[PDB]
């Protein structure tokens, strides 16, 4: 993975440039350099995130990691909040067309979960100009 | 004639119609047009047409004309309570700027009336105006600006106060407090809305100089921590837009950074009815999180004043320690870490310099995210709990050791009293670096430091260049010698043979020739290079003579206030004043804020015969209970009022002096037997320390 | 004749009214003597004279004589609307009642309406009535639920239908959500308040024991550091009085605990449509903290059920969890020790009894508030984050191996799958204390348990010792073979031999006589002492013969239970309930509240699929997929429908079995390709674990 | 200091029975064995705390382990608040004739404090029995 642009940035096409399946492949915490569960490889593809390459090789974050260093961004680089209708006036854009991630899990919100952050009036945060929301499965109590 | 089929009006129509109606001792038709005409928006934008269409000295020449009586001008009143309503929500909900850009015209008119200024319209047609105006979109409010500001200081002054007494009579009419606030009151929203855009006409109006800007701000990398993330999240390319800025400011092109002589001082736009009635806990809260039907003033810094500046600043970095207060639990919580919530400095009382120099140094790089702490110094061997008196004394410490004249980094000015960069300072980058991460500490923890810097320090910190006209404060005899050649009648070839080259002279005393050009001795100083000559001459002393001292210097102010809305907040003039404090001690101010303890009442015998004493303390003496009370011998922002000073009651009568908690401004009186014996025992103590 | 200089009215004057307004055929004067004497309190004290100077049996009488026809009822009606404000601020601010107790008699007047039942009283009349009646005086509310104890069960049964309704009707005919509290609902709280009063009439009606007392519950001492603190104060004399009661039970002398048998089944006092609305996260706030106009249930536990109760419970529990949290972060802020939230058990899987005996005992001793901590769980070698899975599966483990025969703790009985404590356990003590925290633990942290006692244990645990009528439920057996001899109509003394020493079968085989007397081999069994020999028969074996082994348990019971509302809010028949779960598995009310991750939907093929399977489960096999997903095989307080089940996409199809994360009650299911093949990994997976 | 009862409970008896003074009596705090600054002797007398006899030796408190063990009893021990007035029914008795300490220092609280306490409708709260209230020290922001 010498090639910046070559090597694969989502797991798919490091599946199949490894000529493997996400349901076999062994990957590790960029963070902890611990072997990723299959449930994390899943969530992890699940969640778009993107392939981590040092010194030369493939890593992921498992969901520990993920979470904590995420409240960690949401500590201390915090910068706004922003109603979803501030939001599409401010990019004249609708919130389906703009990436927002759980602010816990970096899940990219659906539709759907954007439609209910407009319903209830529930703000949008913005993380180093990283536009954050709550998914489903963080919203619950 | 009625004239009821008219539904424009014309500079010369308006004329025929009042002499029709003059003779005739009946000006009612005149009041019904007006009344029609006026409180229709569609009316308004045809009437008095011709970067506006319509003829801005037509419409002064008709108000004028009209405006002379008592019956018409409750018409233009009544008619602007009834246009003003189907203007907000038409410009809210059907957005009819878009659609054509003449719709503007009926804000100039309305703000060419001269009665806005009188008290009748604070009631109802005033507020109702200002509704509208601050729905206007911001290229309708950008015109408006740019039309605005060409007027000249005394129409500016007319606009600033009609704004600023609708203020201040809504603040006085209504009672606002924590329950009922002022960021809910859309009057006075709207009128500082309003007020916005006279402020801004007075910058973009003014003096505007955007081009000498500094290099940017070199960004702190954030940690590798956060570095990681980012890549995880495909963000890693694409970075941060950076600080908040206002809209109006992008639109407009000009910054009030830009802006050196406003039309009207800047100090004018501070409403201290306003300020006095603002509650900054929650207007920072509105500032940072949005809001159905709450406004943050701090989205309009210049109508806060310095102290209510500074509280917002305060409640800023307060936030952010408490975020790192978290963090490091969580740390400890996850990760079994140490607590470590605090940004540990660990010095020497005689090596404060280098100590803070390889501890500050280290943090910069390993993790940069410890300056956001709070700063906890401790010296060696005495040990105790630094609740910020040891921090009052690390700082007025450093400052002294910093502008020292042996340590060769600032060259001290007896005529300004005040301290310059020294060019001839080599290998001290990471002291410039300490000196700019102590200020931007000082600023961060709320202590202010006994600094002497010219503005243009302040200037060049934003990241202005100095210029021609900030080298007076920093080298007045220099910028005398320099103005004088400026307007030489005569030949300047002829009288003086100076060139484009400079001598300067070291701190050992060899002077060394410096090339302004690349051949400024070859080059003669001409009449027609004389402008050039004197620019490239101020540029040089001011920016390129101390240009990486300097860098240093912003470099690490930058790595403790990059976060902070400082910038956003504060002018450079606001900057000294929040760095350091006033000069002025008000003993007064000090009295009344004054709490006591141990026993101690207002009306404690000894409580009346101390401040007898200090009422009757000269200004050295005053100075010296300031520093050995509060840990500082200037004033807080504001005055001596803010610092909230506690006098408690230690012991019985006895020959111990007195005793001071730095760090709470709590002073430690024995219950002495009579007034001599108390002053003498505080002057001992005072003196002393 | 208006009878028109009359106040106050007798049994048969009214019906000397009646008489002479009757043929006349114009009741008229009637209905204004009702409303003017009965809108007037001190009117109604002179009433109807004779713990009390109202006739009883009076009234009644002159109710139903009047009370036939259709327009008195509405004077009535229309009395109690007025006179319900001028009784109520009378008592609040007059004090009118410390003056003379007469003055209770108007309510007795008022509540011997037969109409208050109608449902046109509830809303205006009865809300008002309520609102004077919860302002009565605590002396003033002990005569009446005497006198109201007096009623049979189905004149108490009309009196709490009678506040029910209103409680039920006020909730319908209002909307509560967490904007408009039910706790400021002073019509609502009224009633409340009014429904205890009977609710007590209850309780000091029935079947009430206050003599048969357990020893009180050895209180656990503070921490050294607490004891110190109190010895600064000057207060190591004084203790605390002790958990909160309602000021009620003080006055009246009786408790709930005391009740065996009310009246009235206690669950018929829950409001349900309340309970459903109620907001127990500020209710609980309102119990701790004092408000001016909100008011607290958890103050009237009996009205709510078994949920809202637990969550009462559990938030008492969470609140004094984070307290621990926050004591820990000042010890390692200020002391500079280590972060310790949590109760950490570090146990092993074959030596979980003794592992978590040496533990706890430790902990018992050392520092007794750890056990206020959140309880980490982690078995030796396997090394992970305990966010309740664990816990859930020490809980489960501890249960089996406490409760297993060869421990010899605890004697199963087959036939009615109860066990007992055994009283041939010797050397003990340290498990029986273990149980005890194990089942205090449980509780605090939300995990409930398959134990299975009788009810006597629960009310022993609460300080009840155990009766004749407990010997049921533990000794079916012995019961029926000691209540035949109560009813022996013959010679019980010629019959049975039987004396006052018994013969007890040790767990070997080996029979000792115990005496229950000093020498109950020489006195025989007559019929003079046949209800003496039974009555201490049964405080042997249910108290006295297990006296050590449920001291202990006790014990370690109270040493986590103490500081919660546990013994206020629960019954000892709700102890069971909240300890244990429901039996009862309603996969419907599981499927309801079930949540979808990874992808998955309600209206996913598999989702659909998978609910098909498990409705199809038999018993066996939805207990075994109850423990596999959420770790235990019972049903929470409530039902399944409180176990917020998620199930979570887990890969795509393959042949691994589905996964579970028992702490979030997560199901992790791969995208199988059929439901066949669904049913076939599902059922291995959960017959394996 | 065998005797329990002849011991001195109090700092001014204390010192009258050691024939020293407030003003130069020496003592340690009980939790951290360290010498009382003068000023936490003074502030000892001011608060009305009691001597506490560890081995038979008198000891004191120290200012910053007052404040951390009542922090610790009113985290861990506090039981429920109550307004004035409520409190007044509940004892019978006026706030001034009611022993109430600041929740932070353990001074206790003077009659104008109660006052206070009473005119906010600030309330008071109880911690194992002990009635607690803010003093004004300790109510300044
Ligand atoms: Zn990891
Ligand atoms: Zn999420
Ligand atoms: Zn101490
Ligand atoms: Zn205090």
């Amino acid at each position: 993975f010498q090639d910046p642009q070559e090597r694969p940035r989502k797991l798919p096409q490091l599946c199949t440039e490894l000529q493997t399946t996400i349901h076999d492949i062994i990957l590790e915490c960029v963070y902890c350099k611990q072997q990723l569960l299959r449930r994390e490889v899943y969530d992890f593809a699940f969640r778009d995130l993107c392939i981590v390459y040092r010194d030369g090789n493939p890593y992921a974050v498992c969901d520990k990691c993920l979470k904590f260093y995420s409240k960690i961004s949401e500590y201390r680089h915090y910068s706004y909040s922003l109603y979803g209708t501030t939001l599409e006036q401010q990019y004249n854009k609708p919130l389906s067309d703009l990436l927002i991630r759980c602010i816990n899990c970096q899940k990219p919100l659906s539709p759907e979960e954007k439609q209910r952050h407009l319903d209830k009036k529930q703000r949008f945060h913005n993380i180093r100009g990283r536009w954050t929301g709550r998914c489903m499965s963080c919203s619950r109590s | 004639i009625d004239f009821k089929d008219v539904t424009y009006l014309t500079e010369e129509k308006v004329y025929e119609i009042l002499e029709l109606c003059r003779e005739r001792e009946d000006y009612s038709p005149l009041i019904r047009v007006i009344g029609r005409v006026f409180s229709s928006a569609e009316a308004l934008v045809q009437s008095f047409r011709k970067d506006v269409s319509v003829d801005i000295d037509a419409i002064r020449r008709v108000y004028t004309r009209l405006l002379s009586n008592e019956k018409i001008e409750t018409a233009f009143l009544n008619a602007l309570v009834y246009l003003s309503p189907n203007v907000e929500c038409d410009l809210t909900y059907h957005n009819v700027y878009s659609r054509d850009p003449n719709y503007l015209n009926l804000f100039i008119i309305v703000m060419e009336n001269r009665n806005l200024h009188s008290p009748e319209y604070l009631e109802m047609a005033l507020p109702l105006f200002c509704k509208a105006m601050s729905k206007l979109p911001l290229a309708a409010q950008g015109k408006l600006i740019r039309l605005w500001s060409k007027y000249n200081a005394d129409q500016i002054r007319r606009m600033m106060e009609t704004f600023q007494q609708l203020i201040t009579y809504k603040v006085i009419s209504n009672e606002f407090n924590s329950r009922n606030l002022v960021n809910d009151d859309d009057a006075i929203v709207a009128a500082s809305k309003c007020l916005k855009m006279v402020y801004y006409a007075n910058v973009v109006g003014g003096e505007v100089d955007t081009n000498h800007n500094e290099e940017d701000d070199e960004e702190p990398i954030p940690e590798s921590s956060e570095l990681t993330l980012q890549e995880l999240l495909g963000e890693e390319r694409r970075n941060k837009k950076g600080p908040r800025v206002d809209p109006l400011e992008t639109e407009l092109g000009v910054k009030t950074l830009d802006c050196r002589k406003p039309l009207i001082p800047f100090e004018e736009f501070i409403n201290e009815p306003l300020n006095e009635v603002l509650e900054m806990d929650k207007d920072y809260t509105f500032f940072k999180v949005e809001t159905e039907n709450k406004f943050s003033f701090m989205t309009c810094p210049f109508i806060l004043n310095a102290v209510t500046k500074n509280l917002g600043l305060y409640y800023d970095n307060r936030i952010r320690m408490y975020s790192e207060r978290r963090i490091t639990v969580l740390y400890s919580l996850v990760q079994g870490q140490q607590l470590n919530p605090y940004l540990r400095l660990k010095v020497r009382r005689d090596h404060i310099i280098d100590d803070a120099l390889v501890r500050l140094e280290m943090i910069a790089m390993e993790n940069p995210a410890d300056l956001k702490k709070q700063l906890y110094v401790e010296f060696e061997g005495e040990q105790g709990v630094d609740e910020g008196g040891v921090s009052k004394e690390f700082f007025q410490l450093v400052v002294e050791e910093i502008f020292n004249p042996d340590i060769g980094m600032f060259t001290y000015d007896e005529s300004t009293k005040l301290f310059w960069f020294n060019p001839s300072s080599f290998e001290t980058e990471g002291q410039f670096t300490l000196i700019g991460i102590v200020l931007g500490l000082a600023i961060y923890n709320n202590c202010i430091l006994d600094v002497h810097f010219p503005m243009v320090v302040y200037r060049k910190l934003m990241g202005k260049k100095g210029t021609f006209r900030d080298l007076g404060d920093s080298h007045p005899v220099l910028y005398q010698s320099l103005k004088d050649l400026l307007e030489y009648e005569g030949n300047v070839e002829d009288d003086m043979m100076i060139t484009f080259q400079i001598s300067q002279t070291d701190l050992f005393g060899n002077p060394m020739m410096y090339d302004l050009k690349e051949n400024g001795d070859k080059i003669p100083i001409t009449n027609e290079n004389r402008k050039e000559f004197v620019n490239l001459y101020s540029d040089y002393i001011l920016n390129k003579s101390v240009e990486k001292q300097f860098k240093a210097f912003r470099r690490g102010f930058h790595m403790v206030t990059n976060e902070s809305p400082l910038k956003y907040l504060f002018r450079p003039e606001e900057i000294e004043l929040l760095i350091c404090g006033s000069r002025n001690l008000d003993f007064q101010a000090l009295e009344e804020t004054t709490e006591y303890d141990g026993g101690y009442t207002r009306d404690s015998v000894l409580i009346r015969e101390f401040w007898e004493i200090v009422h009757s303390f000269t200004d050295e003496q005053k100075r010296l209970f300031l520093q050995f009370t509060t840990g500082t011998d200037r004033a807080p922002v504001g005055g001596l009022g803010k610092l909230k000073m506690i006098i408690a009651k230690n012991g019985p009568d006895t020959e111990r002096l007195p005793t001071s908690h730095t760090a709470f401004n709590v002073l430690l009186l024995p219950e002495y037997s009579s007034k001599e014996k108390l002053k003498e025992r505080l002057l001992k103590a005072i003196t002393y320390a």
